[PDB]
């Protein structure tokens, strides 16, 4: 209404410069948010290719337990995973020996630790309690009885 | 945050700062009247090739005789402003007096050489004060002729600023000590031709240049101001000889020098000054400031807040509240207690509790609030384990625990019509 | 920072809209994300254990790995060496406007986290994390750790003293190679130096001019009258605003790189510390028998106990 | 790029602080870190 000349062109230069810095700022910060969101999306594609398509043995990546399965679901703009974990908890107390000195020779069990020397009875798994009757398949010939800490006889 | 329902959490908000209370001016005790009435109302005035530089020091200027008078034809200041001129005790001001025609006002500037300001009186390009000229057609200009004033127009090269040539050298463009009137061997001197009834452009002007040597000494030429006394450890305003500001004063720890006056500690940050009445005081110009932040439990289990100030020590805060000095000045506002450690500042409205919780709300350094209490932190469920021999735990019954997890893969696909 | 205080320079600031709210929001979001980084890296054990106060198991000196009650500080000795190694190039009160707020998760709590992680690594069995513990006497632990490597259990027990001696001498060599050594702790000082460069450059940009008469406010305030005032003040505000906004953008980019490194760090403290991560040249550089955390100024310092076999022979097949 | 060379335009560039130094340091850091990119990709073998 009240403008005349290059005066107003100076004023509109001020307006354009301010709005142009604001828009440039918007573009730059949305680009930074895009970088973070695509890093997260790469993690998400990695978890869908890993956790959902197979059992990913890496720990505290997919779930918080031991990651038995995974079920994806969509979202507004996102994705929501449902990690089917596996949490073991009823702790016990049983003694052990790292070896079996049957007849002067070492019997280490299976790579697959804890010889159950709970009164020298079995050899089990690591996580789930499962006693198995000890046989020659459950261990192997290993040297002599030099580094055996716990003597266990009657290897059947 | 533009809402009514507001959930639980520290929410950053506006800035707090202590309003200064007092008003402290410290000038020298020098009292005199300036020779302005001497120099401006004088008889003898030199020409341009012999312009005279007079020192004025140990005075009290007024700077209203410069304004409350229509004696002045052209009065333009360059480095300073007009009305705010007596707010700075200058250091050893210099009056440069000469007499020009009724044309040469356009020359005397930083740059804009012309002839006579290129040949007879050169200015620097920053260090300027105020330039004044007035018409004196009714004192010395006889229509018969005032042939007593001269200038020089023949110099081998231009001038460096504030430099004066007097010697009548027999100017010849190839060295050549000549005998004028030989050819190309003249005198550089030339008259004016000041007449009474002539045009305005041929009328005599008197020109006074006021160069202001800004504050390279303990200042002497002050203005008509009144000094007060030091108010230590309390946020006040400043006006020293040439410096203003707003801060908190305190005695120093310096090995200061007799010629030095300022402190400019790291990068133009003053921080220590030398008082004009025999002292040396540091300057914490950061009185106190920062940003407040509200702690709220969430407007659905409580309605009582707790204000966290950030960079304070809870000693200026109590005084500034109970003397109404904070810029987020409230109306409904009280203080039951004042929690302060973990140096993130004043935690108004909280209770120290040794029984620490799972760190609901993140206050500063370790300390976390709740509910309103503000404990330090329980980092986790504390325990110890029996670390004896062969006995070994094995889980026998398990569970399955489907857990969610959220991954964002796509922000808002936006676009801008950047012509609208 | 912008326009320290006058009366009217704040009004000329309000003539440029709401940038101060944006900058406070951006820096507060950056600060909250760094606290999130520290929570995500370190706060991964709820069940904080206790130091068993033997610190020697079979032949395994955990001396200087766990903190000592007999020493005054509650940090371990290697952490103290690391704190001494990294330089830094009441309350603070400076009229920059600038500040460095303190971290939430304070340094002794960090050290308690590291001691908890090392303890539950040394104690508490292989099944650490998802569960509580198994009461495994740490010879059985690394007897089991010899099975994510493809060797049998004969290696540990038949060679216990030699493994323990190589382990202890390796830790002592780590001490000697962290005391009087050099720039192989560089990245953390690179972080601190870049922070110092950015912040000191910002302060110097306050010291600079932007085409105005003086390079400081309250000077041209002493010789302002009118619109010339607003000319010089608008020039100063524009220059300081571009400098400060450039600072904000570069802080955000450095925060992005630092959270990429933080995600790698949290990944390795999950993978390498809490179990034996069989992926190769990810945790260590051998076969990743163990890994320990140690705290740091602004970072994390691991110790990867790898497995490098070298005495080759010649056998036909 | 900014102010190719004249006489005084260089001084007006000096009037805008040390932006030239900041940009040179930023591009130098880009160069060094991409040298690090190439080293950490390819130079992973002790024994060629």
């Amino acid at each position: 209404s009240r403008l005349d000349k290059v005066e107003a062109e100076v004023q509109i230069d001020r307006l354009i410069t301010g709005r142009l810095q604001s828009l440039q700022t918007y573009v730059t910060q949305q680009l930074i948010r895009a970088a973070e969101i695509r890093a997260s999306a790469n993690l998400a594609a990695t978890k869908m290719s890993e956790c959902v398509l197979g059992q990913s043995k890496r720990v505290d990546f997919c779930g918080k337990g031991y990651h038995l399965m995974s079920f994806p679901q969509a979202a507004p703009h996102g994705v929501v995973f449902l990690h089917v974990t596996y949490v073991p908890s009823q702790e016990r107390n049983f003694t052990t020996a790292p070896a079996i000195c049957h007849e002067g020779k070492a019997y280490f069990p299976r790579e697959g630790v804890f010889v159950f020397n709970g009164t020298s009875w079995f050899i089990t798994q690591r996580n789930f309690f499962s006693p198995q009757i000890i046989t020659t398949d459950n261990t192997f010939v290993s040297g002599n009885c030099d580094v055996v800490i716990g003597i266990i006889n009657n290897t059947v | 945050v533009k809402s009514f329902e507001i959930d639980k959490g520290i929410y950053q908000t506006s800035n707090f700062r202590v309003v200064p209370s007092g008003d402290v001016v410290r000038f020298p005790n020098i009292t005199n009247l300036c020779p302005f009435g001497e120099v401006f109302n004088a008889t003898k005035f030199p020409s341009v090739y012999a312009w005279e530089r007079k020192k004025i020091s140990n005075c009290v200027a007024d700077y209203s005789v410069l304004y409350n008078s229509t004696f002045f034809s052209t009065f333009k200041c360059y480095g300073v402003s007009a009305t705010k001129l007596n707010d700075l005790c200058f250091s050893n001001v210099y009056a440069d007096s000469f007499v020009v025609k009724g044309d040469d006002v356009r020359q005397i500037a930083p740059g804009q050489t012309g002839v006579i300001a290129d040949y007879n009186y050169k200015l620097p390009d920053d260090f300027m004060g105020c330039v004044l000229a007035w018409n004196t057609r009714n004192i010395d200009a006889t229509s018969t002729g005032n042939y007593n004033y001269k200038y020089r127009y023949l110099r081998h090269g231009k001038l460096r600023p504030f430099e004066r040539d007097i010697s009548n050298v027999p100017f010849s463009p190839d060295g050549k000590p000549c005998t004028p009137p030989a050819l190309n061997c003249y005198w550089p001197l030339n008259d004016y031709g000041f007449y009474t009834t002539t045009g305005i452009g041929y009328q005599p002007y008197r020109v006074v240049v006021l160069s202001f040597e800004l504050l390279n000494a303990p200042a002497t030429v002050c203005g008509p101001k009144l000094s007060t006394d030091l108010i230590k450890n309390q946020c006040v305003n400043f006006n020293f000889n040439g410096l203003t500001g707003t801060g908190v004063l305190t005695p120093s720890s310096k090995r200061f020098q007799p010629f030095q006056q300022f402190g400019r500690d790291v990068s133009d940050f003053t921080d220590s000054v030398r008082d004009p009445k025999t002292s040396e005081i540091l300057d914490i110009s950061p009185c106190s400031f920062g940003g407040v932040s509200v702690i709220t439990p969430g407007t659905n289990a409580s309605s009582e807040v707790a204000v966290l100030y950030q960079d304070v020590n809870c000693t200026d805060v109590s005084t500034a509240i109970h003397a109404d000095q904070l810029t987020p000045a409230w109306r409904i506002y009280s203080t039951g207690n004042n929690v302060f450690q973990t140096q993130a500042g004043c935690l108004i409205g909280a209770e120290h509790v040794d029984t620490s919780y799972e760190c609901d709300i993140p206050i500063g350094a370790g300390i976390c609030a709740s509910y309103i209490v503000a404990y330090t932190m329980s980092l986790g469920a504390d325990s110890s384990i029996a670390y004896s021999n062969n006995t070994i735990a094995i889980p026998t019954n398990f569970s399955i625990s489907i857990t969610t997890e959220v991954m964002p893969v796509s922000m808002a696909k936006t676009s801008v019509d950047c012509n609208m | 920072y912008i326009c320290g205080d006058s009366t009217e320079c704040a009004n000329l600031l309000l003539q440029y809209g709401s940038f101060c709210t944006q900058l406070n929001r951006a820096l507060s979001g950056i600060a909250a994300e760094q606290d999130r980084n520290t929570r995500e890296v370190f706060a991964q054990v709820k069940q904080m254990y206790k130091t068993p106060t033997l610190k020697y198991f079979g032949g395994f000196n955990f001396s200087q790995i766990l903190p000592d009650p007999l020493k005054p500080t509650k940090r371990s000795f290697i952490e103290d060496l690391l704190f001494n190694k990294v330089t830094l190039a009441i309350c603070a009160q400076k009229f920059n406007g600038l500040t460095v707020l303190p971290p939430l998760l304070t340094d002794d709590m960090i050290a308690a986290y590291t001691a908890a992680l090392v303890s539950g690594t040394a104690t508490a069995g292989w099944t650490f994390g998802a569960g509580a513990a198994l009461q495994i006497p740490f010879a059985m632990q690394m007897a089991y750790r010899f099975n994510g490597i493809g060797v049998t259990q004969n290696v540990l027990y038949e060679n216990q003293k030699q493994i323990a001696n190589q382990f202890n001498k390796a830790i002592s060599q780590i001490q000697e190679s962290l005391t009087t050594t050099s720039t192989a702790l560089g990245k953390l000082q690179d972080v601190v130096n870049q922070n110092a460069q950015a912040l000191n450059t910002l302060v110097k940009q306050l010291s600079s001019n932007f085409g105005a008469i003086s390079s400081v406010l309250n000077d041209i305030l002493s010789r302002l009258d009118k619109v010339e005032a607003e000319v010089q003040i608008d020039r100063l505000i524009t220059g300081r605003l571009q400098s400060l906004q450039t600072y904000v953008t570069q802080q955000l980019i450095r925060a992005a790189e630092i959270r990429a490194s933080a995600n790698l760090a949290a990944t390795k403290m999950s993978e390498c510390v809490l179990g034996q991560s069989k992926r190769v040249d990810f945790c260590g550089k051998g076969y990743h028998l163990m890994s320990f955390p140690q705290a740091a100024p602004h970072g994390v310092v691991f110790l990867h106990v790898t497995y490098v076999p070298s005495q080759e022979r010649n056998f036909t097949t």
